[PDB]
């Protein structure tokens, strides 16, 4: 569709076929207090091996909604803002983002996130994030 | 240790950076 992904991808994601299980221990849970109350997130820190720069993959504990824009920025470190806006627009018209006043960025349900993970070559990392415990 | 990243995670969640 109206889509073209960035050219350079985080070397962390060269192989989409690796088993995710060894990654699950590295997730962390964190509670964030919002005006309407606390909510729990599961986060996985992904350090690009060559720029040494860390990004968080993030998941809501209650319904496993995953931040698609966090996935995008970890996958494509040298992406322009126009490239990001283009793909987030794509996610809107082709997947089913959730709407949530409290969190920034575009979040999507688990099955949508795994569809993106195939496109971004991040399937082991989203699988580990989704299978991680919140407790 | 893991507390070092609490603040930047929460700011990314709430404000995107």
């Amino acid at each position: 569709k109206s889509r073209s992904l960035p050219a350079e991808r985080n070397p962390l994601y060269k192989d989409d076929t690796l088993d995710h299980t060894p990654l699950i221990p590295k997730c962390r849970a964190q509670v964030i207090e919002f005006p309407d109350g606390p909510a729990t997130f599961v986060r996985l820190k992904c350090t690009n091996p060559e720029s040494k720069v860390p990004h968080f993959l993030m998941r809501m504990a209650k319904d496993s909604s995953i931040s698609a824009t966090s996935m995008f920025r970890s996958a494509f470190p040298k992406a322009t803002q126009e490239e990001e806006d283009l793909e987030m627009r794509w996610i809107r018209d082709n997947l089913n983002p959730i709407e949530d006043k409290r969190v920034a960025g575009l979040w999507v349900p688990p099955a949508d996130a795994l569809a993106l993970a195939k496109d971004y070559s991040m399937t082991p990392f989203i699988n580990a994030l989704l299978e991680a415990s919140s407790t | 240790g893991p507390l070092s990243d609490n603040e930047e995670f929460e700011n990314v969640v709430k404000n995107g950076h």
